[PDB]
């Protein structure tokens, strides 16, 4: 459950720094359009990323 | 500062390409050819022009972009070279020049310049190109470390103004001689 959680943060750590970006969660999302997958990833950011730097990490997706 | 990563003017592997053949948020034309690890902005083939760049205009204040790159030719001597900009041309180049090796900073005439040997590198080069208070920092690991913190000074202009609005984008070319000019990475930051 936790061990899931962990799982399913690390699986599109595509550069394996522990943190989410944009781009990597572009990937994770996907053929939609641009505005769409754009809508989407901001959406996300606005949700979860609460120190505004462009990461989610895993405090950030755990929640 | 505060870096912000900003995903909309970036770029990466492992999965760079969507199905269709396109780079989300990039534009490309000419000759450059995407893949999946990579972007060829211009082919080992004569008289190549390629180039990308994104699609909506940052506003950022202050910024700074990580550029990760390969230029590979069977020569001792290649050409032509890649640029990395940022522009409205109304902006500011760094000019990757093969054919020297220098790279040059080109406001729009040559603002500052030094001799770096960019070509045939064990592993990918790496340009960190800062715009921080007016001053464009230019910082480049030259390929022979994999240390991607492992940077060298190359150019600095001070009081440089640029567009307050513009497009981050890199371009390659070729001539009779061809290296290709391939872009692992671009990745945008906002400073504050
Ligand atoms: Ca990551
Ligand atoms: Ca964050």
């Amino acid at each position: 459950p936790q061990e899931l959680q962990l799982h399913y943060f690390k699986m599109h750590d595509y550069d394996g720094n522990n943190l989410l970006d944009g781009l990597e969660l572009s990937t994770a999302i996907t053929l939609m359009s641009e505005d769409e997958l754009i809508n989407i990833i901001d959406g996300v950011l606005r949700d979860d990323d609460k120190n505004n730097d462009g990461y989610i990490d895993y405090a950030e997706f755990a929640k | 500062p505060h870096r912000r990563f900003e995903y909309k003017y970036s770029f990466k592997g492992p999965h760079l390409v969507q199905s269709d053949g396109t780079v989300p948020f990039w534009a490309h034309a000419g000759n450059a050819i995407p893949s999946s690890d990579q972007i060829r902005v211009a082919p080992s083939l004569k008289s190549q022009r390629g180039s990308v760049w994104t699609k909506t205009k940052a506003a950022f204040e202050n910024w700074e972009v990580e550029v990760t790159f390969r230029v590979t030719g069977r020569g001792r001597i290649g050409a032509d070279g890649l640029a990395i900009w940022y522009a409205e041309w109304n902006g500011v180049g760094i000019f990757f020049d093969s054919f020297n090796p220098a790279i040059v900073i080109i406001g729009n005439q040559a603002l500052a310049s030094c001799q770096r040997d960019f070509r045939n590198k064990p592993y990918p080069v790496r340009a960190k190109i800062t715009y921080y208070q007016n001053t464009l920092t230019v910082m480049i690991n030259n390929g022979f470390t994999p240390d991607k913190n492992d940077y060298e000074f190359c150019a600095k202009v001070e009081n440089m103004i640029i567009p307050a609005q513009g497009h981050f984008g890199i371009s390659a070319a070729t001539g009779g001689l061809a290296d290709d000019h391939d872009v692992l990475s671009f990745l945008t930051f906002q400073l504050t």
